C-alpha cells in the first residue's frame, strides 16, 4: 500500500530545570515526547530527560528517617532491632553486622542456604508498555529475620566416585532459605501440553460444455457453434497449534510491609511530593509500570501453523465457426472469458519462554523429543517467571512497610495514567498486514510477518490482504461536564482490511472528572 | 486377553503381640483419652474413620502385580460388481419393388461397483501394583505392547525393590476394640466401640445398594453406593458393555440388610436377613451366609 | 439407571449427656442409600446441643511410680536414658539426660524397611489400609537384632512383635488366550 | 464485536465496624459485585480500609502461657524444649544462654521430602496452595529415626505419619474405526440408424452417464494414564502446631465480625489445610482424531448427430458435463496432563508422543522426590482456631464460619459471564480468564476454525436461600444453557437444594 508520511519525531521544548534537590544535586527537567518519529525521517538526537551537576541549596533531608529502629547509612532503610547483629546483613551497608561483638541469632539452620534461585527475577518491576522487566522492585535478599527453607525438589543431582565405584546423588542444594517479600514460593512441578490439528480441503471442479454444427452442401458451406463453461474452485486450510507450558514453582509476594528495593527506596524517598512529571516518568521508566504481586516460573512453548490457499479459475467461450467453399472461404469468431481469483497464506510462529538461550533456541528453532528433554533440562537451571499477576507501580506505596505516602502515591499514579498513553505504541501509527507497532521509546518500527517491508508493512506480498484492524490512539481527555468526562477511539489505524477482524475493544471510554 | 496374577511376598510374615502386650500409637491413645466415656456414636464413628475397624494381627510384606490386557479387532471388506452389455442390431432390405436399404443396430452398458469396509480395532490393558520403588512401579506398570506382561528385567529389578519398600499383602485381622486399653474406663469405652463397629458395618453394609448389573460390586460411599463394574463394562449400573473372560451366568443372589435385633428376649436376640437383593436368578449362585444370627444379650 | 436421590431419616433420640464436654449429639440414619447417582443427602449425619450434665469426666490416673511421657503415656522407669526413644512421640524419656547415662543400647537402629505398616489399622468394609494404631517401633530396652537373608542387612525388632522374618514366597499366575 | 469489556464492579463500602477492643482498628469492605472480564478495567487492589481507634473497651488476649514465650515470635514453647539442640522457637530464643545443649539426636535426619509442602493451607475452591499455616519444622522431642531405603528421617511433631505406601496403575486405551464405502455406475448407450433408396438418412447417437461416489472415515481414541502414589501423609487429629504467620494473621482478626479481615485471611492462606493425604504423580494423556474423505464424481456426454445425402445436410450436438468434488478433513485433539516429578522428565513426557518405559521410569523415580498432592481430606481452617492459644477462640471460629461461607460464595467463578467456544471461566481473582480447550483462542475463545463445538452447559450461581419452612435454593442452567452447538454433558450436580433451616 501507500506509506504514510515518515513524519520528524518532535519534543516539546525544554521545561525549566527544578531547583538542586538537596541531597542529590541536580537539576531536573524533562521534555514531553509530541510525536516520534512515526518511521524513519528525523529522529531526536537527544535525552528526554536531563540532569545537570550542581551544589545545593541547603542540607539533605534528615538523616533520621525513624525513632529506634536502627537505620542504615548508605540506604534509609529502618530495621527493627532484632534484626540488627543476626547474623546476616539486612541491609547494603551491613551496617546491622559489620560491627558486631556477636549475633543475637546465628540462624545455623538456615544461613547455609541460599536464597531460591530465581526469586530475585520474580522481584522485578515490569513495564507493561515494553513488556520489559525494570529494576528490583521488591527486596529479592531481605530475610527480616525469618528462616524459612523452600524444599528444593530438583536437589537430586548425580555424582560418581572412582574410588568408591559409587554412582549416587550429592545432597547439595536440598532447600533454599526463602526472602522475606515471598508469602509463598511453592515449587510444584507441572506440565500441560494441549495440541489442536485441523485440516480442511475442498475441491469443486465443473467442466460443461455444448458443442454443435449444422453443415449444408449442395458451394459447400458449415456453421458450428460452441458454448462452454469451465470452473475451478480449491480450498485448502491447515491449522496446527502447540501450547506445552512447564510450571516449576508458583510465588505470591507478600502484600503486607512489603520491604522495597534499597535501590527504590532511594529513588522513592528522592521523589518530591510535587507532580514534577519528569522525575516521575524516569521513576516509572527505571522501575517500570507494574510489579509482579504473583506469578508461576517455569517454561512456556508455544508453535502455531496457519496455511489457507484458495484458488478460483472460471472460463467461458462461445464462438460460431463457418465454412463455404467448392477455392475455399473460412469464417469464425466468439467470445473468450478468464476470471481468477487465488490467494495463498502461510503464516507459523514458535515462540519459546524460559530455558537456556541455546537449547530454547533449539526447541524453538526443531521440536522433537530431544529438545522437549534438553529444553527442560534447562528449565531446571533457568525458568522465567510464565504467567504473573501485577499491580500499577504506584500499588507498591500504599502496602510497603514505610507506611503512607500518599501525596506521592497520588504524583505517581497520575504521571502513570499520562506516561501509559505518552509513549503508548498506539502512537507509530497504522502497521498494516498485522504488523505490530513498537515504540523504541523514541523511535517506531512496525514488526512485519514473514514478507515485504518499506514503511509500514504495507509491500508484504499479501494481495489475499485479509488482516485485522487496530485503533487509533485514545484521542485526548473532553474539556469534561464539570464531572463526567469521555475518551473516542476508532478502528482505523489501521481500518480493518477487506473484512480483518473490527477492533475487539472500546470505542468510547468515559471517567468521572 | 491375557490375565497375569503375580505376588511377591518377601516379609514372610510379621505377628504382632496379643493386645495386651502390643504398644498404643500416641496419637492413637490420645484419641482413645478423648472418647466421651458413653456411647456418642460420633465419636467413635470419627475413630473408625481415623483408624478403621481392625487392626493388623499378622500378615506378610511384598507386593501385588496384576495385568489384564486385551485385544479385540474386527476386519470387514465387502465388494460387489455387475455389468450389463446388450446389442439389437437387425437391416432389412428389399429390391423387388423399389431398391430400398434400412439398419439399426443399438448397444447398452451399464456396470455397478460398490464396495464397503470396516475395522474396528480395541485395545485395552492395565498394570496394577502395589510395593517396590516408584521408578520400578512406572516403569514395569508402563504397558509395552509388544510385550505386554513387561519384559523380564523389570520384572526383575521391581520384585529385588519391593524387598526395601514392601505393602502388606495379606492379613490377619483383630477388632480394634481389642486395643481399647491404658485409658480412664478403658473397660466401658472397649464395649461402646465394639457396639460403634457394629453400628458402622451396618451404615456401610453394601446391602444397602440395590444391585449393580455384570456382578458389579456395589459399596456404600458415605450415602450413596458407587457400583463398582467388572472390567471393560461401565454405566451407572455397569448395564453397558461386555464382560471379558468367562462368566457362569445368571445373578447372584444378594442379602438384604439385617432386621433389627429382638430385645434378646429369654436372652437370646435373634435377627434374619432374605436374601432378596437380588433373587438369585437364572442359575446365578445363592448367597452365601446364615439367615439368621442369634447372640446372648448385652 | 434411573438415580435415586438420597433421603435423611428423622434425628435419633440425643446421646447421653457427657461430663467432659457438656453437649449431646443426634443422629440421621440415610433412610434411602442414592444409588445410580442420585444425589447424595446435604449436610451433616449429627447435630450437637449444649447441656448440663448428670456425667463426671473421668480423670486420668497418672502414672504413679512409672514413667510419664509428656502425652501422658506411661513407660517403665528402666527405659530413661535408653538412648532410645520409648516415649512415642515426645521421646521425653531422652530429656535433658546425661551423656554418660545413655548407653549404647544397641548397635543397630534400623528397623525393617517398612514395619511402621504392620502397625495400621485396617478398614475391613472399604479394605484399606488406615493410620498408624501400633507403635512398632517401641524396642523396650532390648538390641534384638535380626539379619535379613532378603536385604542382607541387620534390622532392630521391636520387644513386643511375636516374630517377623524374611523368607521370600512368589506366585505367579500367567493365562493367555 | 460480541465480546464486550466488562469492567470489574465493587461494593458500596460497608458501614465501619465497632474498634476492636484488642485490635484498637476499625474496619470496613467492598463485596467484589463481579469480575473484571475481557481486558475490561480492573478496578483497583485493596478492597478493604483499616482504621486506628481509640479504645476504653478491656481486651482480655493475654492467652496463658505456663511454657516459655518465645522473645521474639511470642511461640509458647514448652519448657522442657530449652536447650534440647533444636530451634523450637523463632531465634533460637529457647537455645540462647543454655549453659549446657543436650543435642536430643546426634544423628543427621533428612526431612521428608516435600513435607513442607503440606503444611501450606489449601484454597479448596480455587484448590491453590497458599501460605503456610503449620509448622512441619517444629520437632519438640522427636527423633525417633524413620528409614525409608537408607534415608533416617526426623517427622515432624505435626505429622502423624508419612510413610511410603508406594503404588501405581496405569490405564491404556486405543480404539480406532475405520469405514470406506467406494460406489460407481457406468450407464453408457450407443445408437445407430442408417436408410437409402437414390437417398441416404444417417443418425448416429451416443450416451454416458458416470458417477462416483465415494466415503472414507477414519477414527482413533488413545487416552493413557499412568497413576502412580509414592507415599501416604497423616496430619495428627490434635494439638497442631501452627506456623507463625498464621498465629499473627489469626491474632489479628478482629473479634466483632468484618468479612473483608477474613476474607483477606483466606485469600493469603486459604480455606482449609491437608488433614490427610496420597503424595504421588499423575500422568495422562489421550489423542483424539477423526479423519473423513469424500470425492464426488458425475461425468455425463451425449452426441446426437445425423446427415442425409440425396446434396447433403449434416447436424450435430455434443453435450458434456464434468462435476468433480473433494471435500476432505482431519480434526486431531492431543492432551498431555503431567503432575509431579522433575521438570526434565515432565516435560519430555508432555511431548506429544508416548513416552519410553525408560522415561516413565526415570519420571516415577523423580516423583518419589518432588511428589504432586493426588488426593486429599481438608478440613476447613477455623479447626485450627482453638482456645489453646488464640483468645476468644470461639468467637474468631464462629467469625470464620461465616465468612468462609460468604467467601465460597463470592469466589464462585459462576460470576463470570459465560465463555464463548466452551470455555471455562476461572475467577483469578477480580479477574476472570477463560481457558479456551484445544482448538480455542482468545479473550473469549471466540477464534475456533472448527465447525461444531459442543457447549457443556454451566450452571448460574445458585438463587439465595428462601426462608424457613424448606429452606432452598435453585440453580437455571441460564449462564450456558447447553444446547446451542449440539450441547454435551449437562451439570451433574444438583439442581436444587433444599435445607431445614
Ligand atoms: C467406469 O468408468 C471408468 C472410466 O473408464 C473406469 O475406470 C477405468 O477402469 C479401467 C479398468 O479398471 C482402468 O484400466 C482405467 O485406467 C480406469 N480409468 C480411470 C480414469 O480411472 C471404471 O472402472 C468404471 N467403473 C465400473 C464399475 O465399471
Ligand atoms: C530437525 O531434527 C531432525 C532430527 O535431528 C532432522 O532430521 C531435521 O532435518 C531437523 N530439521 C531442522 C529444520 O533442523
Ligand atoms: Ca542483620
Ligand atoms: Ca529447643
Amino acid at each position: 500500500a501507500a506509506t504514510p508520511a515518515a513524519v520528524t519525531c518532535q519534543l516539546s521544548n525544554w521545561s525549566e530545570w527544578t531547583d538542586c534537590f538537596p541531597c542529590q544535586d541536580k537539576k531536573y527537567r524533562h521534555r514531553s515526547l509530541l510525536q516520534p518519529n512515526k518511521f524513519g525521517g528525523t529522529i531526536c538526537s537527544g535525552d528526554i530527560w536531563d540532569q545537570a551537576s550542581c551544589s545545593s541549596s541547603t542540607t539533605c533531608v534528615r538523616q533520621a528517617q525513624c525513632g529506634q529502629d536502627f537505620q542504615c547509612k548508605e540506604t534509609g532503610r529502618c530495621l527493627k532491632r532484632h534484626l540488627v547483629c543476626n547474623g546476616d546483613q539486612d541491609c547494603l551497608d551491613g551496617s546491622d553486622e559489620d560491627d558486631c561483638e556477636d549475633v543475637r541469632a546465628i540462624d545455623e539452620d538456615c544461613s547455609q542456604y541460599e536464597p531460591i534461585p530465581g526469586s530475585q527475577k520474580a522481584a522485578l518491576g515490569y513495564n507493561i508498555l515494553t513488556q520489559e522487566d525494570a529494576q528490583s522492585v521488591y527486596d529479592a535478599s531481605y530475610y527480616g529475620g525469618q528462616c524459612e527453607t523452600v524444599y528444593n525438589g530438583e536437589w537430586r543431582e548425580l555424582r560418581y566416585d572412582s574410588t568408591c565405584e559409587r554412582l549416587y546423588y550429592g545432597d547439595d542444594e536440598k532447600y533454599f532459605r526463602k526472602p522475606y517479600n515471598f508469602l509463598k514460593y511453592h515449587f510444584e512441578a507441572l506440565a500441560d501440553t494441549g495440541i489442536s490439528s485441523e485440516f480442511y480441503d475442498n475441491a469443486n471442479d465443473l467442466l460443461s460444455k455444448v458443442k454443435k454444427d449444422k453443415s449444408d452442401s449442395f458451394h459447400s458451406q458449415d456453421t458450428s457453434f460452441l458454448n462452454e463453461l469451465n470452473k475451478y474452485n480449491e480450498k485448502k486450510f491447515i491449522f496446527t497449534r502447540i501450547f506445552t507450558k512447564v510450571q516449576t514453582a508458583h510465588f505470591k509476594m507478600r502484600k503486607d510491609d512489603i520491604m522495597l528495593d534499597e535501590g527504590m527506596l532511594q529513588s522513592l524517598m528522592e521523589l518530591p511530593d510535587q507532580y514534577n512529571y519528569g522525575m516521575y516518568a524516569k521513576f516509572i521508566n527505571d522501575y517500570g509500570t507494574h510489579y509482579i504481586t504473583s506469578g508461576s516460573m517455569g517454561g512456556i512453548y508455544e508453535y502455531i501453523l496457519v496455511i489457507d490457499k484458495a484458488k478460483m479459475e472460471s472460463l467461458g467461450i462461445t464462438s460460431r465457426d463457418i465454412t463455404t467453399c467448392f477455392h475455399c472461404k473460412k469464417f469464425g469468431g466468439g467470445k473468450t472469458e478468464r476470471a481468477r481469483k487465488a490467494m495463498a497464506v502461510e503464516d507459523i510462529i514458535s515462540r519459546v519462554r524460559g530455558g537456556s538461550s541455546g537449547w530454547s533456541g533449539g526447541l524453538a528453532q526443531n521440536r522433537s523429543t530431544i529438545t522437549y528433554r534438553s529444553w527442560g533440562r534447562s528449565l531446571k537451571y533457568n525458568p522465567v517467571v510464565i504467567d504473573f499477576e501485577m499491580q500499577p507501580i504506584h500499588e507498591v506505596l500504599r502496602h510497603t512497610s514505610l507506611g503512607p505516602l500518599e501525596a506521592k502515591r497520588q504524583n505517581l499514579r497520575r504521571a502513570l495514567d499520562q506516561y501509559l498513553m505518552e509513549f503508548n505504541a498506539c502512537r507509530c501509527g497504522p502497521c498494516f498486514n498485522n504488523g505490530v507497532p513498537i515504540l523504541e521509546g523514541t523511535s517506531c518500527r512496525c514488526q512485519c510477518r514473514l514478507g515485504s517491508l518499506g514503511a509500514a508493512c504495507e509491500q508484504t506480498q499479501t494481495e489475499g490482504a485479509k488482516a485485522d484492524g487496530s485503533w487509533s490512539c485514545w484521542s485526548s481527555w473532553s474539556v469534561c461536564r464539570a464531572g463526567i468526562q469521555e475518551r473516542r477511539r476508532e478502528c482505523d489505524n489501521p481500518a480493518p482490511q477487506n473484512g480483518g477482524a473490527s477492533c475487539p475493544g472500546r470505542k468510547v471510554q468515559t471517567q468521572a472528572c | 486377553q491375557l490375565l497375569v496374577v503375580e505376588n511377591t511376598v518377601e516379609v514372610a510374615q510379621f505377628i504382632n503381640n496379643n493386645p495386651e502386650f502390643l504398644q498404643l500409637a500416641e496419637p492413637f491413645w490420645k484419641e482413645l483419652s478423648h472418647l466421651p466415656s458413653l456411647y456418642d456414636y460420633s465419636a467413635y464413628r470419627r475413630l473408625i474413620d481415623q483408624y478403621g475397624t481392625h487392626y493388623l494381627q499378622s500378615g506378610s510384606l511384598g507386593g501385588e502385580y496384576r495385568v489384564l490386557f486385551y485385544v479385540d479387532s474386527e476386519k470387514l471388506k465387502q465388494n460387489d460388481f455387475n455389468s450389463v452389455e446388450e446389442k439389437k442390431c437387425k437391416s432389412s432390405g428389399w429390391h423387388f419393388v423399389v431398391k430400398f436399404s434400412s439398419h439399426g443396430c443399438k448397444e447398452l452398458e451399464n456396470a455397478l461397483k460398490a464396495a464397503s469396509g470396516t475395522q474396528n480395532n480395541v485395545l485395552r490393558g492395565e498394570p496394577f501394583i502395589r510395593g517396590g520403588g516408584a521408578g520400578f512401579i512406572s516403569g514395569l506398570s508402563y504397558l509395552e505392547l509388544d510385550n505386554p506382561a513387561g519384559n523380564k528385567r523389570r520384572y526383575s529389578a521391581w520384585a529385588e525393590s519391593v524387598t526395601n519398600l514392601p505393602q502388606v499383602i495379606k492379613q490377619k485381622l483383630t477388632p480394634l476394640y481389642e486395643l481399647v486399653k491404658e485409658v480412664p474406663c478403658a473397660s466401658v469405652k472397649k464395649l461402646y466401640l465394639k457396639w460403634a463397629l457394629e453400628e458402622y458395618l451396618d451404615e456401610f453394609d453394601p446391602c444397602h445398594c440395590r444391585p449393580c448389573q455384570n456382578g458389579g460390586l456395589a459399596t456404600v460411599e458415605g450415602t450413596h453406593c458407587l457400583c463398582h463394574c467388572k472390567p471393560y463394562t461401565f454405566g451407572a449400573a455397569c448395564e453397558q458393555g461386555v464382560l471379558v473372560g468367562n462368566q457362569a451366568g445368571g445373578v447372584d443372589g444378594g442379602w438384604s440388610c439385617w432386621s433389627s435385633w429382638s430385645p434378646c428376649v429369654q436372652g437370646k436376640k435373634t435377627r434374619s436377613r432374605e436374601c432378596n437383593n437380588p433373587p438369585p436368578s437364572g442359575g446365578g449362585r445363592s448367597c452365601v451366609g446364615e439367615t439368621t444370627e442369634s447372640t446372648q444379650c448385652e | 439407571s434411573s438415580p435415586v436421590n438420597c433421603q435423611w431419616d428423622f434425628y435419633a433420640p440425643w446421646s447421653e449427656c457427657n461430663g467432659c464436654t457438656k453437649t449431646q449429639t443426634r443422629r440421621r440414619s440415610v433412610a434411602v442409600y442414592g444409588q445410580y447417582g442420585g444425589q447424595p443427602c446435604v449436610g451433616n449425619a449429627f447435630e450437637t446441643q449444649s447441656c448440663e450434665p448428670t456425667r463426671g469426666c473421668p480423670t486420668e490416673e497418672g502414672c504413679g511410680e512409672r514413667f510419664r511421657c509428656f502425652s501422658g503415656q506411661c513407660i517403665s522407669k528402666s527405659l530413661v536414658c535408653n538412648g532410645d526413644s520409648d516415649c512415642d512421640e515426645d521421646s521425653a524419656d531422652e530429656d535433658r539426660c546425661e551423656d554418660s547415662e545413655r548407653r549404647p543400647s544397641c548397635d543397630i537402629d534400623k528397623p525393617p524397611p517398612n514395619i511402621e505398616l504392620t502397625g495400621n489399622g485396617y478398614n475391613e468394609l472399604t479394605g484399606q489400609f488406615r493410620n498408624r494404631v501400633i507403635n512398632t517401633k517401641s524396642f523396650g530396652g532390648q538390641c534384638r537384632k535380626v539379619f535379613s537373608g532378603d536385604g542382607k542387612d541387620f534390622y532392630r525388632l521391636s520387644g513386643n512383635v511375636l516374630s517377623y522374618t524374611f523368607q521370600v514366597k512368589i506366585n505367579n499366575d500367567f493365562n493367555y488366550e | 464485536v460480541t465480546l464486550m469489556p466488562i469492567d470489574c464492579e465493587l461494593s458500596s463500602w460497608s458501614s465501619w465496624t465497632t474498634c476492636d477492643p484488642c485490635q484498637k482498628k476499625r474496619y470496613r469492605y467492598a463485596y467484589l459485585l463481579q469480575p473484571s472480564q475481557f481486558h475490561g478495567e480492573p478496578c483497583n487492589f485493596s478492597d478493604k480500609e483499616v482504621e486506628d481507634c481509640v479504645t476504653n473497651r478491656p481486651c482480655r488476649s493475654q492467652v496463658r502461657c505456663e511454657g516459655f514465650v518465645c522473645a521474639q515470635t511470642g511461640r509458647c514453647v514448652n519448657r522442657r524444649l530449652l536447650c534440647n539442640g533444636d530451634n523450637d522457637c523463632g531465634d533460637q530464643s529457647d537455645e540462647a544462654n543454655c549453659r549446657r545443649i543436650y543435642k536430643k539426636c546426634q544423628h543427621e535426619m533428612d526431612q521428608y521430602w516435600g513435607i513442607g509442602s503440606l503444611a501450606s493451607g489449601i484454597n479448596l475452591f480455587t484448590n491453590s496452595f497458599e501460605g503456610p499455616v503449620l509448622d512441619h519444622r517444629y520437632y519438640a522431642g522427636g527423633c525417633s529415626p524413620h528409614y525409608i531405603l537408607n534415608t533416617r528421617f526426623r517427622k515432624p511433631y505435626n505429622v502423624e505419619s508419612y510413610t511410603p505406601q508406594t503404588q501405581g496403575k496405569y490405564e491404556f486405551i486405543l480404539k480406532e474405526y475405520e469405514s470406506y464405502s467406494d460406489f460407481e455406475r457406468n450407464v453408457t448407450e450407443k445408437m445407430a440408424s442408417k436408410s437409402g433408396f437414390s437417398s441416404q438418412s444417417d443418425r448416429g447417437k451416443h450416451y454416458i452417464r458416470r458417477t462416483k461416489r465415494f466415503s472414507h472415515t477414519k477414527s482413533v481414541f488413545l487416552h493413557a494414564r499412568s497413576d502412580l502414589e509414592v507415599a501416604h501423609y497423616k496430619l495428627k487429629p490434635r494439638s497442631l502446631m501452627l506456623h507463625y504467620e498464621f498465629l499473627q494473621r489469626v491474632k489479628r482478626l478482629p473479634l466483632e465480625y468484618s468479612y473483608g479481615e477474613y476474607r483477606d485471611l483466606f485469600r493469603d492462606f486459604g480455606t482449609h489445610y491437608i488433614t490427610e493425604a496420597v503424595l504421588g504423580g499423575i500422568y495422562e494423556y489421550t489423542l483424539v482424531m477423526n479423519k473423513e474423505a469424500m470425492e464426488r464424481g458425475d461425468y455425463t456426454l451425449n452426441n446426437v448427430h445425423a446427415c442425409a445425402k440425396n446434396v447433403g445436410k449434416c447436424r450435430g450436438i455434443l453435450n458434456e458435463i464434468k462435476d468433480r468434488n473433494k471435500r476432505d478433513t482431519m480434526v486431531e485433539d492431543l492432551v498431555v496432563l503431567v503432575r509431579g516429578g522433575a521438570s526434565e522428565h515432565i516435560t519430555t513426557l508432555a511431548y506429544q508422543e508416548l513416552p519410553t518405559a525408560d522415561l516413565m521410569q526415570e519420571w516415577g523415580d523423580a516423583v518419589q522426590y518432588n511428589p504432586a498432592i493426588i488426593k486429599v481430606k481438608v478440613e476447613p481452617l477455623y479447626e485450627l482456631v482453638t482456645a489453646t492459644d488464640f483468645a476468644y477462640s470461639s468467637t474468631v471460629r464462629q467469625n470464620m464460619k461465616q465468612a468462609l461461607e460468604e467467601f465460597q460464595k463470592e469466589v464462585s467463578s459462576c460470576h463470570c459471564a459465560p465463555c464463548q467456544g466452551n470455555g471455562v471461566p476461572v475467577l483469578k481473582g477480580s479477574r476472570c480468564d477463560c481457558i479456551c480447550p484445544v482448538g480455542s483462542q482468545g479473550l473469549a475463545c471466540e477464534v475456533s476454525y472448527r465447525k461444531n463445538t459442543p457447549i457443556d452447559g454451566k450452571w448460574n450461581c445458585w438463587s439465595n436461600w428462601s426462608s424457613c419452612s424448606g429452606r432452598r435454593k435453585t440453580r437455571q442452567r441460564q449462564c450456558n444453557n447447553p444446547p446451542p452447538q449440539n450441547g454435551g454433558s449437562p451439570c451433574s450436580g444438583p439442581a436444587s437444594e433444599t435445607l431445614d433451616c
